[PDB]
């Protein structure tokens, strides 16, 4: 019996309790999903005596564990080919890992481990480090790094990530804890095709290994998705609480819950408080297009939502975007700040953006500038679910199911609640967790059918 | 101010067409865009004297006529861009598909949908990558329930059935039914015969689509003549005698 509250008053359980009038207390619980589904059983099925309803006593100090049996069990259980047979111990068990997949990535993002090109040269202890240019004050960057299949040298090669306009408020994160070697090879063997299970000792970081994983997969898949899976709450909301510094939008997080819980780190990501903050960013994204609009100055008296915003920009900023790109990569210093109209609206921002004296750059900063307002178009495309999701349980799940690539879950609640999440977008093509040894075989196996095969084939990477 | 000296620099500006192009869009853009047909047929007699050189310049300043002949945006550098799009078709390079796109949709109508889509269609020959693509994206992009089911019946006629199958599933999920039909009779063509598509695809056709025993009894007549003789074939007749 999980227990809400006793009775009051007004005959309610409790959440200050009123004038407790007496030595009674009639109190109300719900223990877990398949509370009333055991004793159903044995009413309905083998028609034996009640258990839930022969009470004598109550003392203080299962059926959805069996539920999803039954389900994994006479469903397809199509599992990974990497992962059934290393859950079954059949099968060669250093097999599960990258270097027995086939499919590595060929050159991923390494990005936030390393903030020094130095710092990675060290890290990278055992592979030649075949960095690609060969200046020191042009080489720190989320670099490429394709380790081959001579055969181990570590192909850095310099990125820039690209712009955003003007403003100097969204320099994009990048990580600050230099994690171990094997830790970064922890990432990686994370971020490519198999299995991973993390010996992290007392300290040394598993959770910052979890939210390296969770950069580097946001960086090297952009729509697959991560499910974050824990055995306690301790680990969503001290990894959220981690990646609070990292390169995520917050149309990109979502969690579960196991019924009542209070926000554990700053922010809210739970689904009313979300559909709330996700709403007044919408206010933000919708005034921000409008006054872009006032900065193409056309007429018109009363305001629009986000179906005709959308539509708007790609008929008005795309079409002026597209005269300037006839213009510029048909291209002066000069043109590169003038043929802009984008003055009214960067009129509100720094100083002008087109330096006027390397076009190349003033072209990097239209251009940001230019993909700023489609990314305020974006987060447009982005609320177009946030104005379609009548309730707010209803936006919750169509923003955790459409966008939100990271869905943080518990173990129990997840083996509880897996169903809805199956039948309104469970997407599993990553799993990133924590606690490993804190759970069960049963809770780390009943995760295995959230889902149903794609042509007699798995959603698990 | 007169549109008259305007379309005249444009026809009369010679040696480089550049600073021609250069002024004919300062000046167009300064004043109102009531030379609109002065500088489409300026493009397209441009196009008569310079297509034979590169097309880098020339279809650069092109594309900026139109663009910036787009005051705010226009009913013309979008049914031109469709055009354009027809034109900008013998590539060679898909970079004139991705910009050309653009023309297409300088606003969001009925124009360029269907400039874009037999543009995927073109896409899907030798490499799968930009049809499957461009159908996720288009599937949950601008929405239109036709546009999806449209994408089903391409994928129809390329060979990867999941294209189909995903447009299908997306469309039911959210003519298009018998379109579906007719895609799930693409994919149920005898070649596939370990007798399981085709009777799935029958199951789901006859789910979101209801024949009184016409489809029925055409599944009936294949799934019983691959049928077995043991148990399995009993039943499964004995069934179809019941239903």
């Amino acid at each position: 019996c999980e227990i809400q509250g006793m009775l009051d008053d007004k005959g309610r359980v409790i959440e200050p309790r009123p004038n407790l009038r007496g030595e009674s207390r009639t109190f109300r619980v719900f223990l877990d999903p398949n509370q009333y589904q055991q004793d159903m059983t044995n009413t309905i099925q083998n028609g034996a005596e009640d258990v839930y309803e022969t009470f004598n006593i109550i003392m203080r100090r299962f059926k959805a564990v069996l539920e999803t049996i039954r389900n994994l069990m006479n469903t397809d259980c199509v599992v990974p080919d990497w992962l059934h047979d290393i859950i079954l111990g059949y099968g060669d068990p250093s097999s599960a890992h990258y270097s027995k997949m086939p499919n590595q990535i060929a050159t991923l993002d390494f990005n936030d481990t390393f903030l020094s090109i130095e710092h990675l040269k060290a890290s990278f202890p055992g592979h030649n480090v075949k960095v690609t240019v060969e200046d020191p004050a042009l080489q720190i960057p989320p670099f490429r790094i394709t380790f081959p299949v001579e055969a181990k040298t570590l192909i850095v090669e310099p990125h820039v990530i690209p712009n955003r306009g003007p403003y100097p408020y969204n320099q994009p994160k990048r990580n600050t804890i230099q994690f171990t070697h094997t830790q970064i090879e922890a990432i990686r063997a994370g971020m490519q095709p198999g299995l991973t299970m993390v010996v992290g000792p007392p300290g040394t970081g598993k959770t910052d290994v979890a939210v390296q994983i969770i950069s580097n997969i946001y960086h090297n898949f952009p729509e697959q998705r991560t499910l974050i899976v824990t055995h306690s709450n301790q680990a969503l909301n001290q990894l959220f609480e981690k990646i609070m510094a990292l390169d995520i939008d917050e149309r990109h997080l979502l969690r579960l819950g196991h019924g009542e819980e209070e926000l554990e780190t700053e922010k809210d990501f739970s689904r009313y408080g979300r559909v709330n903050y996700v709403l007044a960013r919408r206010i933000e994204l919708l005034e921000e297009v409008k006054r872009l609009q006032k900065s193409l100055g056309v007429p018109g008296d009363a305001s629009y939502t986000c179906e005709t915003a959308g539509y708007f920009f790609l008929y008005q900023v795309m079409s002026r975007w597209e005269e300037y790109i006839s213009k510029v990569k048909n291209p002066d210093v000069t043109e590169v700040s003038t043929f802009f109209p984008f003055h009214e609206y960067f009129a509100n921002a720094p100083q002008p953006i087109f330096k006027g004296r390397s076009y190349e750059e003033d072209m990097e900063i239209a251009e940001g500038c230019f993909r700023h307002i489609k990314k305020i178009f974006t987060q447009l495309e982005e609320f177009r679910a946030s104005e379609l999701l009548r309730s707010g349980l209803d936006r919750s799940k169509y923003l955790l199911v459409k966008e939100a690539k990271i869905i943080a879950m518990t173990c129990t609640h997840a083996a509880l609640k897996r169903h809805d999440l199956v039948k309104l977008g469970f997407k599993y093509d990553n799993i990133l967790m924590e606690e490993a040894a804190q759970i069960l075989e049963i809770e780390t196996f009943i995760p295995l059918l959230l889902q149903n095969p794609q042509d007699g084939f798995s959603r698990l990477k | 101010f007169s549109v008259k000296c305007w379309l005249r620099y444009i026809e009369f500006k010679q040696g480089a067409p550049k600073p021609r192009l250069n002024q004919l869009y300062e000046r167009a853009l300064k004043l109102l865009p009531c030379s609109y047909k002065l500088w489409y047929r300026y493009l397209k007699a441009r196009r008569a004297q310079v297509k034979h050189r590169c097309v880098t310049d020339p279809a650069y300043e092109d594309v900026n006529n139109c663009h910036e002949r787009a005051f705010v945006f226009m009913h013309k550098m979008p049914r031109l861009w469709l055009d354009y799009c027809q034109f900008l078709m013998d590539q060679g390079r898909v970079t004139h598909t991705r910009r050309t796109f653009d023309r297409a949709l300088r606003a969001l109508p009925i124009t360029q949908h269907s400039r874009i889509w037999p543009l995927y269609l073109r896409f899907l020959r030798s490499h799968p990558l930009p049809e499957t693509a461009v159908r996720g994206y288009r599937r949950f992009l601008k929405l239109s329930p036709e546009s999806a089911e449209e994408y089903i019946e391409y994928l129809k006629s390329s060979d990867r059935l999941d294209e189909a199958a995903q447009r299908l599933a997306t469309v039911v999920n959210d003519n298009y039914q018998l379109w579906h039909e007719l895609c799930d009779l693409i994919s149920q063509n005898p070649d596939k015969v370990q007798s399981l598509n085709v009777d799935a695809i029958i199951r789901g056709g006859l789910t979101r689509f209801t024949d009184q025993l016409g489809k029925l009894w055409c599944s009936l007549a294949d799934y019983y003549i691959r049928s077995g003789h043991f148990e399995k074939a009993r039943d499964v007749y004995e069934e179809a005698i019941r239903t």
